[PDB]
C-alpha cells in the first residue's frame, strides 16, 4: 500500500506568526512536492 | 612404579535410566491430486484429464509409500511378539512386582476381557503429552462435520484433498505387544530374559561387567531400589523439556508444517490472474479461462511432484530408524548382545520397551560408579616356575603386603584362584615378579 | 509533521477485534525482513 | 462485533472471505466451506459389490446431506460402513482389505472385523515359586 | 518481458527442485555412513 | 514473488538438510568422545 | 573479494547465491577428538583399550585368534615392530 518509509523523518511544517509574515516561508523547503503522497501526523491545538 | 599403575577403581554404585525415542512409523498422508489440483471445477477437471497420468502417477507413489509404512509397522509388532511365551494364570490386576523390582507402571491391561485399555500408565504419560497420535487424528477429522466455529487447519486440508490415515495396527495393539513383551522377562518361562528370573538377570548383567558377585547378593535391595528409581527418574523426566518427547513432538510438527506448506501451495498465482478458480472463471471465458486454469495446473502438479519426492525421501529414513529400533529390541531387551554402546552409552546392564506415538520409546539401564579409591595394580603376575596369570575383568593388587584379585568395575579384594585368572606357560615381560604366589 | 508516502510491503497485526495493533516495513532493517519472513513480531531463537 | 461502519466482509490471512454482514438486515454470518471427501471402497474379486467406508463420518450425516441407498450400514470407529456386516467382536490373523486401526474387511458377503496378526503362545503353567 | 522472464523463471525454479531432490537423497546415504562410522568407533575401536 | 512459497521451500528444505548434517556431526564426535578419561599429567610432546 | 585477477568457480557461484557454509565444528576440533581417543588407549586408565595396556590388549587379541601365548609374549619386540611397520606403510600409501 501507500505508507510512509520506517526510519525516515517527519518534517514540522507548521508555521506560527503574530503580525509580519516572512516571504522565505513561502519558498523551498516549505513549498513541497507532492509526489505520489503524503502522511501527516497532526497535533490538536486545544485552547480555552 | 615397579610393575604397578595408579588406577581409580569405584567403590561405590547406583543404576541409572535412559531414554531414548526411535521412530519407526509416520503420518500416513494421501492425497486426491483431482480434488486437490482442480477442487470442484468441472472446467479444470476437462484440462487436467489432458495432462493424463500424471495424477495416476501421484497416487501410485502415494499408495507404494503407504504400503512401506504398513508393511514397517506390521515387521515391527512381529519383532515385539517373537518368541514370547506367558502363562495363562497372569493377571497384571494382582501380578506386577517381583524380587522388591516394581513393573507396575510398564505393565497395561493383558487379554481382551479388559480391551483396549492395554496401555501401561508410563505409555499413558506419553501419549497424553502428543495431541496428534492415530486416535488424535480420528477424533480431528470425525469433528469436521461437528458444525463447530474452530476452524481446525486438519478440517480445511481434508477439504482440499489432503488427509492421515490410521495406520493398519493402532496404538493400542501395538501397546498390547510391548505389555505381553516386558512381563515375558518378569515371571517364568521368562521367555524374553533367557529363561531366568529378572533379578538374577539383572545381577548377572552388573557381575559381567566386572562386579564381584558377593557384593551384589547382598545389596541386592539396594540395587533393586536403585533400578526402580532408575525408572521412576525416567517417568518424571517427560514433565521437564525432555529430548525423547522433543523428539516425538518433532515428528508431529514436521509433519504438519509440511501439509500446511503443502495447503499454501493452493493460494499462489505462479503467474496466473489469481490464484482462485472461481475468481477466473467468473472473469473470462473459456479460451482465455483455459490459458489461466492451465498455469494454476502447472503450478499444483509441480507442487505435488515436489511433495512426493520429499515423501519418499523422508520414508527413507522411517525404514532406517525402524530397522535399527527391531534391532534393539532383539539385542537390547529380549538379550543382551556383547555390543558396548549399541544399547545406550556406558556399562549397560539390560533395556525395556514402551510404545511411543510413531515410535518405540526405550528405557537403558547402565551400572553408574558414584565413588572412587585409587589403588595400584597389576595387569599381570610371574608366579612360582614363570608361570604366568592375568585377570579376568579386574586387577591384582597388594593388599595387607599380599597379592589379590580385585574386580575392573568395583574395589572387592578377594584371594586370586583359577576363577578369576587366565593362565600362561610363560610370563610376560613388565609382569611383576611373585614367586610366593599359588 | 509530514512525510511522504510510497508504495511499500508492510506486515500488519490485527487484534481479536480488528484493530491494527503494530506494524513492519518489510525493508525498512534486517530485523525488520526477518519479522516479515517469518510473518511475527517476535522470531523465535535462530540464525537468519 | 467487529465491524465498523465501513466494514462488511470478513477475511482469513489467505484472502478467502469466512464471514459477511448483510448490508440491507445488518445480520452476520460466518462462511464454512461445503464437505469434501473420498470413500474408501473395499472390494474382492470374488464379489458382486463394494463394501463403503465413509472415513469420519457418522451414517445419519452419510444418508440426511450426501446420498440415500438401500444397503444396510452401521456406525464403525473408521466412520460410517455400508454393505459390511458389523462383525468386531469376530477376529482375523490375515487380511488382504486392511482398513486401519486394527480393522479389516473380509469376505465370504462382507464382514467387518478386528485385524490381529500376532498372538502370544499361552502355557497353563504356575507363575509361582 | 514478462512472457521471457516467466519463462526463465520457471526454468531456474525447476532447476531448484531437481537439484533439491538430489540433495536429500545424497544426505541419506550421508547418514547412513555416519552411522556405520559410529559402530566401527564403537565395535572395533573402543573394543572388539 | 507471484510464484510465492516456492523459494521459502526450497529454503526450508535445506535448511532440514543442513540441520540433520549438523545433528549427525555432534552425534558423531560424541561418539568419538564417549567413555574418554585421560590423565591430567599427560603431555604428547614427551610420551609418544 | 581480494581484487586477484584469478575468477575461481566458487566465487562466481557465491555471487550468483550458491555457498557452502563452514561445519558447526570445525575439523581442527574433530581432529582434537580422534587424537584424545587414541591417546585413551596408551596410557592408564585405558579408558578404550579394555582398561589394560595396549600391547598386552594386542597380544590377548591375536590369542583369540588361535596363536598360542608362549610365542606371542616370546616374540614381543617383533609384533611390535611388525605393528608400527604397518602403520609406516599405510602413511607411505597414501602417497601411491
Ligand atoms: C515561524 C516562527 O518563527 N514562529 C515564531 C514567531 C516568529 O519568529 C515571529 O513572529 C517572526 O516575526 C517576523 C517575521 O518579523 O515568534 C513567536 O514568538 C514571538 C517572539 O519571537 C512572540 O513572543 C511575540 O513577541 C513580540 O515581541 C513580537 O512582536 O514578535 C510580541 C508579540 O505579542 C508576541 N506574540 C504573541 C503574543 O504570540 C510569535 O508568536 O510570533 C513564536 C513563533 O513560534
Ligand atoms: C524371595 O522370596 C520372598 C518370599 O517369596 C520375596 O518376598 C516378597 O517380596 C515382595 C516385594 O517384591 C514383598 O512386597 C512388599 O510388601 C509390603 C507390604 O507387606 C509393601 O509395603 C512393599 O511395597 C512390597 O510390595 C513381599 O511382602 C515379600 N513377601 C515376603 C513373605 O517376604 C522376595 O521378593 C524374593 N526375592 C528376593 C530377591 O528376596
Ligand atoms: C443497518 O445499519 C446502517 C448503518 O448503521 C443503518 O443506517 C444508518 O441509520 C441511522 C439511524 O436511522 C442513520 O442516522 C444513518 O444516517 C444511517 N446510515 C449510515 C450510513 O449510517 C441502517 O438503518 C440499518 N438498517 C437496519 C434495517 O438495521
Ligand atoms: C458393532 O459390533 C460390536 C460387537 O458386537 C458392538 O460392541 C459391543 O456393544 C455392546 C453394547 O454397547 C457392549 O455390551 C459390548 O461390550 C461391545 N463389545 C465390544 C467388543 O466393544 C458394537 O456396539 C456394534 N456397533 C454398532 C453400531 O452396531
Ligand atoms: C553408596 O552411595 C549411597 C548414596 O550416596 C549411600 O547411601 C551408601 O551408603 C553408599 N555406600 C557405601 C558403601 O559407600
Ligand atoms: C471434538 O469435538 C468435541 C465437541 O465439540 C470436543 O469435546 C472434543 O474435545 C473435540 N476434539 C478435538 C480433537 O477437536
Ligand atoms: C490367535 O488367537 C485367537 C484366539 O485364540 C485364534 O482365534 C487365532 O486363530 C490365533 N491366531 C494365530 C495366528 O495364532
Ligand atoms: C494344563 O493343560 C493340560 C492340557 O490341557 C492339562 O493336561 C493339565 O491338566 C492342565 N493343568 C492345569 C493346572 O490346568
Amino acid at each position: 500500500g501507500y505508507f510512509p518509509k520506517s526510519g525516515a523523518n517527519f518534517r514540522d511544517l507548521s508555521l506560527k506568526g503574530t503580525t509580519y509574515l516572512s516571504t522565505l516561508w513561502y519558498q523551498k523547503p516549505f513549498l513541497s512536492d507532492f509526489n505520489n503522497g503524503i502522511f501527516s501526523r497532526v497535533k490538536n491545538t486545544k485552547l480555552y | 612404579v615397579g610393575g604397578l599403575y595408579e588406577i581409580k577403581i569405584p567403590t561405590n554404585f547406583t543404576i541409572v535410566g535412559q531414554e531414548e525415542f526411535i521412530q519407526t512409523n509416520s503420518p500416513k498422508v494421501t492425497i486426491d491430486c483431482s480434488l486437490f489440483v482442480c477442487s470442484n471445477y468441472a472446467a479444470c477437471h476437462d484440462l487436467l484429464s489432458e495432462y493424463g497420468t500424471f495424477c495416476d502417477n501421484i497416487n501410485s507413489i502415494l499408495d507404494e509409500v503407504n504400503g512401506l509404512l504398513d508393511t514397517t509397522q506390521l515387521h515391527v509388532a512381529d519383532t515385539l511378539m517373537q518368541g514370547v511365551t506367558l502363562s495363562s494364570n497372569l493377571n497384571t490386576n494382582l501380578h506386577f512386582d517381583v524380587d522388591n523390582i516394581n513393573f507396575k507402571s510398564l505393565v497395561g491391561c493383558l487379554g481382551p476381557h479388559c480391551g483396549s485399555s492395554s496401555r501401561s500408565f508410563f505409555e499413558d504419560l506419553l501419549f497424553d503429552k502428543v495431541k496428534l497420535s492415530d486416535v488424535g487424528f480420528v477424533e480431528a477429522y470425525n469433528n469436521c462435520t461437528g458444525g463447530s466455529e474452530i476452524r481446525d487447519l486438519l478440517c480445511v486440508q481434508s477439504f482440499n484433498g489432503i488427509k492421515v490415515l490410521p495406520p493398519i495396527l493402532s496404538e493400542s495393539q501395538i501397546s498390547g505387544y510391548t505389555t505381553a513383551a516386558t512381563v515375558a522377562a518378569m515371571f517364568p518361562p521368562w521367555s524374553a530374559a533367557a529363561g531366568i528370573p529378572f533379578s538374577l538377570n539383572v545381577q548377572y548383567r552388573i557381575n559381567g561387567l566386572g562386579v564381584t558377585m558377593d557384593v551384589l547378593n547382598k545389596n541386592q535391595k539396594l540395587i533393586a531400589t536403585a533400578f526402580n528409581n532408575a525408572l521412576l527418574s525416567i517417568q518424571n523426566g517427560f514433565s521437564a523439556p525432555n529430548s525423547a518427547l522433543a523428539k516425538i513432538q518433532s515428528v508431529v510438527n514436521s509433519n504438519a508444517q509440511a501439509l500446511n506448506s503443502l495447503l499454501q501451495q493452493l493460494f499462489n498465482k505462479f503467474g496466473a490472474i489469481s490464484s482462485s478458480l472461481q475468481e477466473i472463471l467468473s472473469r473470462l471465458d473459456p479460451p482465455e479461462a483455459q490459458v489461466q486454469i492451465d498455469r494454476l495446473i502447472n503450478g499444483r502438479l509441480t507442487a505435488l511432484n515436489a511433495y512426493v519426492s520429499q515423501q519418499l525421501s523422508d520414508i527413507s529414513l522411517v525404514k532406517f530408524g525402524a530397522a535399527l529400533a527391531m534391532e534393539k529390541v532383539n539385542e537390547c531387551v529380549k538379550s543382551q548382545s556383547p555390543r558396548i554402546n549399541f544399547c545406550g552409552n556406558g556399562n549397560h546392564i539390560l533395556s525395556l520397551v514402551q510404545n511411543a506415538p510413531y515410535g518405540l520409546l526405550f528405557m537403558h539401564f547402565s551400572y553408574k560408579p558414584i565413588s572412587f579409591k585409587t589403588v595400584l595394580v597389576s595387569p599381570g603376575l610371574c608366579i612360582s616356575g614363570d608361570v604366568g596369570i592375568a585377570p579376568k575383568q579386574g586387577y591384582f593388587i597388594k593388599h595387607n603386603d599380599h597379592w589379590m584379585f580385585t574386580g575392573s568395575s568395583y574395589y572387592y579384594p578377594e584371594p586370586i584362584s583359577d576363577k578369576n585368572v587366565v593362565f600362561m606357560n610363560t610370563c610376560s615381560v613388565n609382569f611383576t615378579k611373585a614367586p610366593l604366589v599359588y | 509533521w509530514v512525510t511522504p508516502l510510497s508504495k511499500r510491503q508492510y506486515l500488519l497485526k490485527f487484534d481479536n477485534r480488528g484493530v491494527i495493533t503494530n506494524a513492519v516495513d518489510c525493508s525498512s532493517s534486517f530485523f525488520s525482513e526477518i519479522q516479515c519472513k517469518t510473518k511475527s513480531l517476535l522470531p523465535n531463537t535462530g540464525v537468519y | 462485533v467487529y465491524y465498523n461502519s465501513w466494514q462488511n466482509l470478513l477475511y482469513d490471512s489467505n484472502g478467502n472471505i469466512i464471514g459477511f454482514k448483510d448490508f440491507v438486515t445488518n445480520k452476520t454470518y460466518n462462511i464454512f466451506p461445503c464437505y469434501a471427501g473420498r470413500v474408501s471402497a473395499a472390494f474382492h474379486q470374488n464379489a458382486s459389490s463394494l463394501a463403503l467406508l465413509y472415513r469420519n463420518l457418522k451414517c445419519s450425516y452419510v444418508l440426511n446431506n450426501i446420498s440415500l441407498t438401500t444397503q444396510p450400514y452401521f456406525d464403525s470407529y473408521l466412520g460410517c460402513v455400508f454393505n459390511a456386516d458389523n462383525l468386531t467382536d469376530y477376529s482375523v490373523s490375515s487380511c488382504a482389505l486392511r482398513m486401519g486401526s486394527g480393522f479389516c474387511v473380509d469376505y465370504n458377503s462382507y464382514r467387518f472385523v478386528t485385524f490381529e496378526p500376532f498372538n502370544v503362545s499361552f502355557v497353563n503353567d504356575s507363575i509361582e515359586s
